[PDB]
């Protein structure tokens, strides 16, 4: 039960829709978005 | 492997 | 100086691409399967 | 923010 946050963005598991876990680290949705958009190149 | 957290 | 995917460990050198955010990386492939996780549920 | 390493 304790509060986790997204490496990426600081953000906490109780304000995005998905938080993915590695080894000692974590993306949430918002911040995979952010780099989907550089990957993919565009805005 | 990833895992999901939420 | 050499940098690895925090998430799988993958070194820049193995990957296609690798972005980093504060004391953090993530490369392409594990973009690829978070974007999996977050279309499946 | 992000960078871009490669
Ligand atoms: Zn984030
Ligand atoms: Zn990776």
């Amino acid at each position: 039960g304790k509060l986790l946050y997204c490496s990426f963005c600081g953000k906490s598991q109780h304000e995005v829709r998905k938080l993915i876990a590695g080894p000692s680290v974590y993306i949430c949705d918002e911040c995979v978005d952010l780099c989907n958009d550089i990957i993919r190149e565009e805005i | 492997a990833l895992r999901v957290v939420k």
